């Protein structure tokens, strides 16, 4: 189990954790909140 | 005996070396009167791939 | 149009030649012992700082101009 | 004009970076400290220490010529399109179609090239045919420069050796012989000839398009 | 009404463009049944277009001679009028960018104080990265406190050839 | 002697080796001191020969990798079937193949993106596909989506089985070298079992299930009232009603009265007038014949029962007077080296892909495929590119074999030794042929350009002025047309309508019209021959000089993939065999681009279009013969006259093609940065940036180096090929979809 | 031909003489290193310039340098 969790810290932790998190965050923000061109001030 | 203590970290002062102003560990110091007897070893490799080099007594300074 | 294009291309080639001859000067006739500690030898001490800041400005302009153009596109 | 002015600033700072770096790091670097003892225009310092391809200041200037050509091409494209839309009373075309690159490629490179390529068609020819001919002549010179830029000397050296064997062991043509041994161009020479072909094509193609597109629909 | 522009609320080109898009989208409504999935998708797109035009307008955003909204970027010129929101709020990017930089710099310094810091780069220390990610919320305070102490830079320990 | 040598449990199944990323090579086990270690880890991940010298271990590794590839292909195939089952409009297209456009991809409405969901017709909106999957699903009977759903699920099950087979054969039951070296047994089972039984099973499927497409779907019967495929298999009366020979019931097959099966085993030379494709009965009779041919072909070699042949004996019994020994150690070469077999297999595989590209547009085999110009042009272009890439790979692996697995002891006076002996004569002759073809095939274009520019149109190589006609191809076309009257009496008509005189049209649009040849066809054919000769020159030179050249006599010991040999002898950059492949890749791109351009313009100007009562009108103005003789004609009437759809594509349904067009241009322009510059410049620039990071103490623990000399060339050629191919792709798709 | 030079920072590992493919460098005795031998280059006219000696040099910076110069029939690697 230690080898699997240490395998999960090379390339997935940076290319599928952060990428999926950041992409999903920006996409869900643009999905619930439609297209933002100003600070709505 | 003439060079620094074996195992002590030193600083290189050769202005044309890849480890200029760096810190390297002295592995051995020769006592035969050669031109460059202080042999040092560095953690980071150079452009060629080696990690050790030998310097003279004047181009070796103590760390900080 | 022909006059403007002609004069601008000529200016670009001459501007490249100026820096080329500056590099030729630094290699062929720059003796460091003559002008010790002056501005010419002083700008050479932080050449890494000068080159690095030029790299930052170029990366900023490239990233943002390309990004604004692709976003509008 | 905001984005185009920023593009001009980008080209200026990048060309200045290449030239200033090649000028300051001309007499030595950490990869090659004795560069000042090698002159100004040398091929490299072998494939050792990782490889030292294009390490001289001549090579740095060589790389900066492309950026200079790109920057001057951007400033002249901007000038020609703004004046091309001002001279025909359609100043609102560039102001609303110059923000996106597809608009640049459509309303500038594709729309203003309708009369240039129509210099000679199967229905005859006109005054613009000479410009149409040199418009393609520049493309051919540019493509020949890409050859000297991509392909390097060793491949060509072996090829020239095979041609030497062919001329020596052939009948009725072995009577003649070269006074000087044929050899491939050098590394520095190949960069210079490729740059010359690249610059000549870049200049001839744009001069043909500019004079033809302006002369073709205006006075 | 600055730099020769006009509010998006009183521009004919803005309304002309709005009606153009609402018409080109409405032209596709006749090709489908009034109660199916393509009809529902086209109706959702139409509602989003109307909302965007209303949202883009009446919010101080102004366009110029073509109905397209322009953005004021000079501070002072964007502060004297209600245009600070369009681009003067650069602090959002500066905050996220400094957050990323502080987290990476804290991970590089802490990992270097260990025997062979290399394999710690190709194989991340996830409990140390997650702890350092949630600890950098107040990054400008740490940056100003790490600058006055001189722990942000080096004096003269650099591989230079100058 | 042929047995099953297996070695059970040779490698454990744990994640211990997954922890250390660099473990296959003894050089990457030390860890990553410099950033070049990451690129070395990726570039050496599949070079099994560099992992060890154990041929048995190398063979086991490639045998498990094959199963992994099969699992990947099966997952992709199942995905296409599932997409056509759920996110498509196959049922709507099945009732109107001449008016509804295919679509099998729907996009979610996130940032804009609703515009891409184009109205394809039939109460559905999505991305229009050009893969031909709908035509393929039409050819073998498939009515509802439940069958596509079942095909997707069955393929996923088979994909999981293939992945399990790979793990099993590498960790639980690994074979041995004595098992892998049974080439006679492998050839016997691949010819008799794989190809032969595959054709026989497909013939059976076309004889029983492809029945709606050949008798009920083309007759105008609604797809819902068509009986299910199992009803035709079980009920004999329902199949006897369609074909009366089925009432005989295996009696004419076994009583040798095959003439009774003449209704569903026809030999009709032509296309179906209702669909546009070949006759299903003809394709079925075709598969039946192929199965018999391969089944009788798979009994040539001897394995364990005495009768048969020996490949070693057949090779050693071929010695002539002009080749010395000849085929002496070819068996030892082809049975102990994987690169030799890979080079032969890749060459024949790429050439086969090109054959597939030609025969598919020539004789369209799927219903309603010839009237779908988008899928037609797409399939031709795709198969051509795949074939060219494979031939360049063959030229690469031949040099890899010549550098690593070439022992100059088992080859004393054979064909390989004689070929390497007169390499200078071979390369010099190929060089001359290349130059001659270039002058005589490009100077004609430049000559027509100058003659048209100077106002002298009567002095150019054209049909009106001084012409050049391809009389040999005109005679072959005539021979194939009048061939079913004398040299093919049992054939109803010609095997294709390319050389015929009867234009077929389905839905008002032309399906397959006769093709004429003129001077421009002669000019473009010589252009194709010239580019093919330059590509073969670069590749063959690399293979023949990869061992040791007269300039660098120790090129074998230097390796296969090396930067150069220093700046000596004036300069020796890119003298390695790998560099020749890099140069070759460039020429293959330049050749295939002209090939696909010739195809697209010739089809759009001479075959495709629409037929009316007052003649047939092509897509373009029929300007292939009067505008292809000049270079300006191409740039003006092809790239500039076309691509206007790609240019004006903003805001429409095919708006992604304009973005892909501009995006592809950027990637190609980005390749030049990696291709013209060197490495010392980037290394010194990276040094300055390292100083900036050291000033703030953000120096990366793994020192950041520049790319390698071969890495920069590899990155540049990859970006160049990607940009150019994606540019032509976006242009072709947008033009043919918005026009055809 | 090319000019090859050997500096005093040599350690006498005899790797450049092994890497030279034209027999240009040699090892002469010396009294300034632990190995008591320093490289030399008597057959400089046979130098071709492939710079394999510089890649074989392990000390930093390189003790042997190959400065390219005029080209002859031998230094150009011509076989015709
Ligand atoms: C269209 C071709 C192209 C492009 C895009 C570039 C781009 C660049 N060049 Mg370059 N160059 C080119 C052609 C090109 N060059 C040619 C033909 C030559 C002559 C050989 C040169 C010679 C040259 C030199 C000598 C130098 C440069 C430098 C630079 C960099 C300048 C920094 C900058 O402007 O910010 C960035 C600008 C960009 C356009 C960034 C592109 C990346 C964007 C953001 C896309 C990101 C990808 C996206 C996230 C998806 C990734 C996933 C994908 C991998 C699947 C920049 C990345 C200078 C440099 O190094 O700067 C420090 C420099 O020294 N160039
Ligand atoms: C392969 C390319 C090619 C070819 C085949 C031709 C062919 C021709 N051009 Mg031409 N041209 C070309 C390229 C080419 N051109 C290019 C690139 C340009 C632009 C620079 C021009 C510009 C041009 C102009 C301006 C004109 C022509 C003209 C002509 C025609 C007569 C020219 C002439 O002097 O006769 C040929 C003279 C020869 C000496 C030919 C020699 C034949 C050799 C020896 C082959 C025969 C022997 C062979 C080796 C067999 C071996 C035998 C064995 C025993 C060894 C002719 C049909 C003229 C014309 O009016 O057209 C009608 C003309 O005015 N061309
Ligand atoms: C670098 C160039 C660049 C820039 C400047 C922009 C900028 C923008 N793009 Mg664009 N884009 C670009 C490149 C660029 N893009 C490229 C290259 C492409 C092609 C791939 C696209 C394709 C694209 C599309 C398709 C779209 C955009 C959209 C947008 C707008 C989105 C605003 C947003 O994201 O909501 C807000 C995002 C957030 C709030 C992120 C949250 C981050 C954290 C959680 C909050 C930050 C902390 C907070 C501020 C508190 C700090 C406290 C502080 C006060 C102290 C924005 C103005 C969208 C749009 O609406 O157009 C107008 C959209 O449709 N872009
Ligand atoms: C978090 C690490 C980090 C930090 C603090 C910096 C900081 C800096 N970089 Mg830099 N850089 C980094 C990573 C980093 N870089 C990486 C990974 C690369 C390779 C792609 C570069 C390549 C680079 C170049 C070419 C240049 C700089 C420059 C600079 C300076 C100008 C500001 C800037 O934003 O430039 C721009 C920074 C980038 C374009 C890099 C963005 C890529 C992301 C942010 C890096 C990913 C870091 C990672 C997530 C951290 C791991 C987190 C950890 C918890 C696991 C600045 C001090 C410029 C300079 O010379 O100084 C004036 C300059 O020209 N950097
Ligand atoms: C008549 C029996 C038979 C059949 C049908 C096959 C079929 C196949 N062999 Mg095989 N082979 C056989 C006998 C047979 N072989 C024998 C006796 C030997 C020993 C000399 C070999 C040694 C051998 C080697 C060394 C290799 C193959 C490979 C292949 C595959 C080629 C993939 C392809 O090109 O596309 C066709 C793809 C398909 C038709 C998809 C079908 C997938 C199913 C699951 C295949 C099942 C057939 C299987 C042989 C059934 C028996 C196994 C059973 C215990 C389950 C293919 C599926 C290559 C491979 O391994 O690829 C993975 C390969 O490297 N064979
Ligand atoms: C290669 C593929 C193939 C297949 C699978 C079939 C299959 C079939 N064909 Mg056929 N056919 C083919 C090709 C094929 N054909 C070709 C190429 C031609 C020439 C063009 C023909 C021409 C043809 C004609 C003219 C006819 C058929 C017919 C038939 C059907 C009955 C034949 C029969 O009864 O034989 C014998 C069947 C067996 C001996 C049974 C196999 C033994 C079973 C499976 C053993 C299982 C027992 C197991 C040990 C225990 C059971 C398990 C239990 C306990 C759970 C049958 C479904 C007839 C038809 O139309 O049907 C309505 C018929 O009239 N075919
Ligand atoms: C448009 C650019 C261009 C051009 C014109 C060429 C031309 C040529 N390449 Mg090339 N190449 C290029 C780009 C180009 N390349 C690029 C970008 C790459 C990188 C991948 C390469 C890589 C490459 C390789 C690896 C090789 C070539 C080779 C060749 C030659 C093969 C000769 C031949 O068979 O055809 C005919 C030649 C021509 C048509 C040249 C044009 C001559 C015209 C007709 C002018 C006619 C003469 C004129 C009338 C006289 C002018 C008068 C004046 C003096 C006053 C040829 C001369 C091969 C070679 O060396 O030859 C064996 C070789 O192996 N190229
Ligand atoms: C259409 C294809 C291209 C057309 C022109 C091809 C010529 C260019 C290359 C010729 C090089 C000559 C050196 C031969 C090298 C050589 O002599 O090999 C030796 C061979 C006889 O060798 P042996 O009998 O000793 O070989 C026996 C054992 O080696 C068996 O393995 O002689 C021939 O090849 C006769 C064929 C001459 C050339 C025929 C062309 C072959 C191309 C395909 C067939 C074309 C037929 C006409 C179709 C239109
Ligand atoms: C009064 C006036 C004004 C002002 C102005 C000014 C303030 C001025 C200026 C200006 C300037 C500011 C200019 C400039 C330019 C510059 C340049 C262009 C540069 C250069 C340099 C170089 C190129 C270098 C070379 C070299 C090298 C590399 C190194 C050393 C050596 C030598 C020197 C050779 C205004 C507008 C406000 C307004 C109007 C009036
Ligand atoms: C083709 C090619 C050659 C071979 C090129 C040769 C031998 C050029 C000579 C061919 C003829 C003689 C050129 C024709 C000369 C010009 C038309 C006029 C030149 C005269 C001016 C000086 C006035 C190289 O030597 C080479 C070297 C390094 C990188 C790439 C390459 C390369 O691509
Ligand atoms: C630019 C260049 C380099 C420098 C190349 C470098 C520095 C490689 C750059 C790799 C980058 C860092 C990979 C990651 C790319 C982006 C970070 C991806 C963007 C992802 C964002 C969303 C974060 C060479 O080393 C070289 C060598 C030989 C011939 C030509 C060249 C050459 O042209
Ligand atoms: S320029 Fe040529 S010889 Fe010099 S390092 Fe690069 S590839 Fe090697
Ligand atoms: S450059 Fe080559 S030939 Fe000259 S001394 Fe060094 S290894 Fe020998
Ligand atoms: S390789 Fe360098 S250190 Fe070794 S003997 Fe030669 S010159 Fe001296």
């Amino acid at each position: 189990m230690k080898d699997f969790t240490t395998y999960l810290s090379t390339a997935p932790v940076v290319g599928l954790g952060w990428a999926i998190f950041t992409s999903g965050l920006l996409i869900e923000i643009n999905r619930f909140f439609p297209d933002p061109l100003v600070f709505s001030f | 005996e003439i060079g620094p203590k074996r195992g002590s970290l030193v600083k290189v002062l050769r202005p044309e070396s890849y480890w200029y102003n760096q810190v390297g560990k002295v592995v051995s110091v020769d006592q035969s009167g050669i031109r460059y007897p202080v042999v040092v070893r560095f953690e980071n490799q150079n452009y060629a791939g080696v990690s050790t080099n030998n310097y003279a007594l004047d181009e070796i300074e103590e760390v900080k | 149009a022909s006059l403007y294009t002609h004069h601008q291309y000529i200016a670009g080639f001459i501007m490249c030649g100026a820096f080329a001859h500056g590099a030729i000067f630094f290699i062929r006739d720059y003796d460091p012992e003559q002008n010790k500690g002056n501005v010419l030898a002083r700008v050479l001490d932080h050449k890494e700082a000068i080159i690095s800041h030029l790299s930052w400005v170029s990366l900023f302009l490239g990233f943002h101009t390309l990004g604004l153009y692709v976003h509008n596109d | 004009d905001f984005l185009v002015h920023h593009a001009i600033a980008l080209g200026l700072h990048t060309t200045t970076l290449i030239l200033v770096k090649g000028a300051l790091d001309a007499r030595g670097s950490k990869l090659m400290p004795d560069k000042k003892d090698f002159g100004y225009s040398f091929p490299c310092d072998g494939p050792g220490r990782g490889g030292t391809c294009d390490i001289s200041a001549y090579d740095a200037f060589y790389l900066a010529v492309f950026w200079m050509l790109n920057t001057i091409g951007w400033v002249t494209f901007y000038w020609h399109w703004k004046h091309l839309t001002l001279w025909q009373g359609n100043v609102s075309q560039f102001d609303e179609s110059s923000t996106y690159l597809m608009g640049w490629l459509r309303d500038y490179l594709w729309l203003n090239s309708s009369q240039l390529i129509n210099g000679y068609n199967p229905f005859g020819m006109n005054s613009l045919s000479v410009w149409a001919w040199t418009f393609l002549f520049g493309h051919l010179v540019y493509a020949t420069g890409f050859m000297f830029l991509i392909s390097w000397r060793g491949y060509w050296q072996e090829l020239i050796e095979t041609l030497v064997w062919a001329h020596e062991k052939t009948p009725l043509a072995n009577l003649v012989y070269w006074k000087d041994k044929p050899v491939a161009l050098s590394i520095v020479q190949a960069r210079l000839v490729g740059l010359a072909h690249f610059s000549v094509g870049y200049i001839f193609t744009y001069a043909a398009f500019l004079i033809a597109s302006t002369a073709g629909r205006f006075g | 009404d600055i730099a020769g522009l006009t509010p998006c609320s009183e521009s004919k080109a803005y309304n002309k463009l709005e009606r153009k898009e609402l018409k080109v989208l409405d032209k596709r409504l006749k090709q489908y049944e009034p109660g199916s999935a393509p009809y529902l998708a086209l109706q959702a797109t139409k509602e989003r277009t109307e909302n965007r035009f209303k949202t883009y307008a009446k919010q101080g955003l102004l366009c110029g001679n073509d109905g397209l909204p322009h953005l004021i970027s000079d501070p002072g010129l964007a502060l004297r009028f209600n245009h600070a929101g369009e681009v003067f709020i650069t602090f959002g990017f500066l905050y996220v960018a400094g957050y990323i930089g502080h987290v990476g710099r804290q991970y590089i310094i802490l990992s270097k104080e260990d025997a062979k810091p290399t394999d710690k780069e190709i194989i991340l220390d996830v409990p140390l990265a997650l702890k350092l990610a949630f600890q950098g919320w107040a990054w400008p305070l740490a940056s100003i406190q790490e600058l006055r102490n001189g722990s942000l830079l080096e004096k003269d320990e650099n591989i230079t050839v100058s | 002697k042929v047995k099953i040598a297996v070695d059970r449990n040779p490698v454990e199944t744990n994640f211990e080796k997954w922890a250390k990323p660099g473990h296959f090579s003894r050089a990457l086990a030390k860890g990553p001191n410099t950033t070049t270690w990451i690129w070395n880890l990726h570039a050496d991940a599949h070079d099994f020969d560099n992992h060890t010298s154990d041929l048995e271990e190398i063979s086991r590794k490639v045998f498990s990798a094959h199963f992994g590839q099969l699992g990947i292909i099966l997952i992709w195939l199942s995905g296409m079937y599932f997409h056509g089952a759920r996110f498509s409009n196959y049922e709507g297209w099945l009732s109107d193949p001449t008016h509804i456009k295919p679509s099998a991809q729907v996009v979610w409405p996130i940032v804009g993106q609703e515009i891409l969901n184009g109205d394809v017709g039939g109460g559905f909106q999505g991305i229009q596909i050009t893969s031909g999957f709908f035509q393929l699903w039409r050819a073998s009977g498939i009515t509802s989506e439940l069958q596509l759903y079942s095909t997707a699920i069955g393929g996923l099950v088979l994909a999981a089985a293939c992945f399990f087979a790979g793990w099993f054969h590498y960790h639980k039951a690994a074979p041995k070298l004595e098992w892998f070296q049974n080439v006679e047994s492998m050839l016997n089972h691949h010819l008799a079992g794989l190809l032969g039984l595959g054709s026989l099973a497909w013939a059976g499927h076309q004889i029983h299930v492809s029945l709606p497409v050949n008798k009920l779907l083309d007759a105008g019967v609604d797809p819902k009232e068509i009986p299910l495929p199992h009803e035709f298999l079980l009920n004999q009366s329902i199949i006897a009603d369609l074909y009366p020979s089925f009432s005989k019931g295996l009696a004419p097959f076994f009583t040798l009265n095959w003439a009774e099966y003449s209704d569903f085993l026809t030999f009709k030379g032509g296309l179906n007038p209702v669909t546009g494709g070949l006759w299903l009965s003809d394709t079925a009779h075709h598969h039946l014949a192929i199965a018999v041919l391969f089944l009788v072909a798979g009994h040539q070699y001897r394995t364990n029962w005495g009768i048969g042949h020996s490949i070693k004996d057949i090779l050693e019994s071929h010695k002539g007077p002009f080749t010395g020994n000849g085929h002496a150690g070819l068996y030892e070469i082809l049975t102990t080296s994987w690169h030799a077999q890979l080079a032969i297999n890749l060459a024949l595989f790429g050439s086969l892909s090109i054959i597939v590209a030609h025969h598919m547009y020539a004789m369209p085999p799927y219903p309603y495929l010839a009237t779908d110009y988008g899928t037609q042009l797409s399939l031709f272009t795709h198969h051509m590119w795949i074939g060219g890439f494979c031939v360049v790979g063959a030229g690469a692996h031949a040099a890899i074999f010549m550098v690593r697995d070439y022992d100059p002891t088992n080859n004393y006076n054979n064909l390989l030794d004689r070929v390497i002996r007169h390499r200078d004569a071979i390369i010099s002759h190929l060089n001359w042929v290349s130059i001659f073809l270039g002058f005589h095939s490009f100077g004609l274009y430049i000559h027509n350009d100058t003659m048209s520019a100077l106002g002298r149109p009567q002095d150019m190589f054209s049909d009106t002025a001084i012409q050049l006609q391809p009389v040999f191809a005109q005679w072959i076309q005539n021979t194939h047309f009048t061939a079913p009257q004398l040299t093919a009496p049992n054939a109803l008509a010609a095997t294709s309508l390319t050389w015929g005189g009867d234009v077929v049209a389905v839905g008002g649009k032309v399906a397959m019209m006769p093709i004429a040849l003129g001077t421009s066809d002669f000019l473009v054919h010589h252009i194709h021959a010239f580019t093919i000769h330059v590509t073969v020159l670069i590749l063959l030179k690399g293979v023949l000089f990869a061992r040791s050249s007269r300039l660098i006599p120790d090129k074998a010991n230097l390796g296969f993939r090396f930067p150069c040999d220093g700046p000596g002898r004036g300069g020796t950059c890119q003298v390695s065999a790998w560099d020749h492949v890099f140069l070759g890749l460039f020429w293959m791109y330049n050749s295939l681009s002209i090939v696909i351009f010739h195809f697209s313009w010739k089809m759009q100007s001479d075959v495709w279009g629409t037929v009316t009562d007052s003649g047939v009108s092509h897509i373009t103005g029929g300007n292939f013969a009067q505008s292809a003789n000049t270079i300006n004609g191409w740039l003006r009437d092809f790239l500039w006259a076309q691509s206007s759809q790609v240019i004006q594509s903003y805001g429409s349904a095919l708006s992604a093609y304009g973005l892909m067009f501009l995006g592809a241009h950027f990637v190609w322009a980005f390749s030049l940065m990696f291709l013209f510059s060197g490495r010392g410049y980037w290394q010194e620039l990276i040094e300055s940036i390292v100083w900036a990071h050291n000033k703030l103490r953000v120096a990366p623990s793994i020192q950041p180096r520049a790319l390698s000399i071969t890495q920069g060339r590899a990155v540049g050629v990859a970006h160049y090929l990607l940009g150019g191919i994606a540019t032509t792709w976006s242009f072709f798709l947008a033009r043919i979809i918005a026009v055809g | 031909a090319h000019v090859v030079k050997i500096y005093d920072t040599c350690i006498g590992c005899t790797q450049c003489v092994r890497a030279c493919p034209l027999d240009v460098l040699e090892m002469v005795p010396w009294d300034g290193c632990k190995a008591a031998q320093m490289a030399s280059s008597p057959r400089t006219e046979d130098c071709v310039g492939c710079k394999r000696c510089e890649t074989a040099c392990p000390t930093d910076f390189l003790s042997v340098r190959v400065y390219l110069g005029n080209e002859s029939t031998r230094s150009l690697g011509l076989a015709y």
